[PDB]
């Protein structure tokens, strides 16, 4: 109740620190594959296009990478386990990325890099 | 410009097995060099490519809800490259156990922390993974002895939670090695030392034993194993290569749905054995698969 109250809007610190100047997170694992496939965000295997990259999926979240709780239900990961596509533009910071970017529910693709449902 | 450039590797020549030489230093004309990778992949995301792009070519057994092991997989990073790869390959469903001395975040179904040794299960394996290496292999004080260490763990590790017909690549280096590993490959229908082309300036190899019998099938001295490895490399110079990393068209390990049966010790004739052998049969029983991590308890 109170522990939950105080908690730590991790998601809004990282943006904050980015923009005071901070080197953004790396050592994320850039996967090898053939940029020919899907485009979908999370997905069990790469899946990057020619314009993404993907990457293994626990490197690229913050939580896991901060080794704090994640707000998911249970502390679910979605990125852990899986491979993200990340554009090619934003490939340099893919934790940036993830937290500030959601992925469709439909298409499964990312909205404003991929989804087009409308 | 050498043919092997187009390969993710190259494995040690029948005939550098059947040799006896004496141990001698490993002096590579290249040692140290760096490949040239493709822009902003890691090295050992390349050099696990390489392997898996080898294990492609062997008769691996590849059942349903396979049972794969990591050990060695964190890296100094906090991350862990090898095990991206490894779940990039195997089949989706796959289960991947991975683990090191160190902390790390993993792609992994499960992680455990602590030394090898510390790590149980009761349940058997089909691919048992090794890229452990002692930092301490660094100082080179006395003669280039068999080490122990985690492959004692590793050794016993493959004589009780192999399943038969599964396989192990295990990391071996001029300096960290084991004679009674070597001794265990003969106990496999197929085995080589593997050498990365990223890493072709490394004494680097990964011990590959293919399709586990239970039994010598050669009688291998793992001292002389290791003076004959040594001497390949050390009169065959191996051009560093990223070139396999640039087609990962057919990367994915091909689902074979290979046959896993229980069998007592006593049903092993030669008829399973050549099963066993061309990667079609799995010997162990599909139980929960249960691991845990020994803790030990001080004030
Ligand atoms: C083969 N070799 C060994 N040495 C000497 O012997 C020592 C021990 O030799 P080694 O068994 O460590 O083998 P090698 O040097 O080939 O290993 P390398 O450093 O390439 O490491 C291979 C892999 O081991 C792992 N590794 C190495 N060091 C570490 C570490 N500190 N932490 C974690 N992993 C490590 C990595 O995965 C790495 O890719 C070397 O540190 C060096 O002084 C050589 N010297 C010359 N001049 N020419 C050689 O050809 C040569
Ligand atoms: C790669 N491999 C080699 N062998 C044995 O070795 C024989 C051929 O050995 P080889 O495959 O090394 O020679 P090849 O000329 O086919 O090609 P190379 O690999 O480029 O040199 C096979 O018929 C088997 O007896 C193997 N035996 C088994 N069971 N499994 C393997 O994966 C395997
Ligand atoms: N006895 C032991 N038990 C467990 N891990 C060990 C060990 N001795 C060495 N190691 C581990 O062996 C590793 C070698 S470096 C591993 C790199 C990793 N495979 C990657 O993908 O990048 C180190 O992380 C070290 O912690
Ligand atoms: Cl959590
Ligand atoms: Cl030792
Ligand atoms: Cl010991
Ligand atoms: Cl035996
Ligand atoms: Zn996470
Ligand atoms: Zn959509």
């Amino acid at each position: 109740s109170t522990v939950l109250s105080f908690c730590v809007d991790a998601a809004k610190a990282y943006k904050d620190y980015l923009a005071s100047g901070g080197q953004p997170i790396t050592n994320c694992v850039k996967m090898l594959c053939t940029h020919t496939g899907t485009g979908q965000a999370i997905t069990v295997t790469p899946e990057a296009n020619m314009d993404q990259e993907s990457f293994g999926g626990a490197s690229c979240c913050l939580y896991c990478r901060c080794h704090i709780d994640h707000p998911n239900p249970k502390g679910f990961c979605d990125l852990k386990g899986k491979y993200v596509q990340i554009p090619t533009t934003c490939a340099n910071d893919p934790v940036g990325f993830t937290l500030k970017n959601t992925v469709c529910t439909v298409c499964g693709m990312w909205k404003g890099y991929g989804c087009s449902c409308d | 410009a050498s043919s092997q450039a187009w390969q993710p590797g190259v494995a040690m020549p029948n005939l550098y097995k059947m040799q006896r030489m004496l141990l001698e230093k490993c002096d590579l004309q290249n040692y140290g060099d760096s490949a040239t990778l493709p822009k902003g992949i890691m090295m050992n995301v390349a050099k696990y490519t390489q392997l898996c792009q080898y294990l492609n070519t062997l008769t691996l057994a590849v059942p349903y809800n396979m049972r794969v092991i990591h050990f060695g997989a964190g890296s100094d990073k906090g991350v862990a490259p090898g095990t991206a790869v490894l779940r990039q390959w195997l089949p989706t469903g796959t289960l991947l156990v991975d683990s090191d001395l160190n902390d790390f975040v993993s792609d992994a179904d499960s992680t455990l922390i602590g030394d090898c040794a510390t790590v149980h299960t009761a349940n058997k394996w089909d691919l048992i993974i090794s890229d452990m290496y002692d930092p301490k292999t660094k100082n080179v004080t006395k003669e280039n002895d068999s080490k122990e260490g985690f492959f004692t763990y590793i050794c016993g590790f493959i004589q009780q939670k192999l399943a038969l017909g599964g396989s192990v690549a295990i990391k071996i280096t001029e300096h960290s090695w084991n004679a009674d590993l070597y001794k265990l490959m003969g106990h496999f229908a197929w085995w080589t030392a593997f050498v990365t082309n990223v890493n072709a300036s490394s004494s680097e190899a990964f011990l590959i034993g293919c399709n586990y019998l239970g039994k010598p099938r050669e009688q291998i001295d793992g001292y002389v194993m290791h003076a004959n490895y040594i001497f390949w490399r050390n009169t065959n110079p191996i051009q560093l290569s990223s070139y396999s990393l640039f087609d990962m068209s057919k990367f994915p390990l091909k689902l074979r749905g290979t046959a896993v049966m229980s069998l007592k010790e006593g049903q092993i004739n030669d008829m399973i054995l050549s099963l066993l052998s061309k990667g079609r049969l799995i010997i162990r029983e599909n139980n929960r698969v249960v691991i845990s991590s020994d803790v030990l308890v001080n004030n």
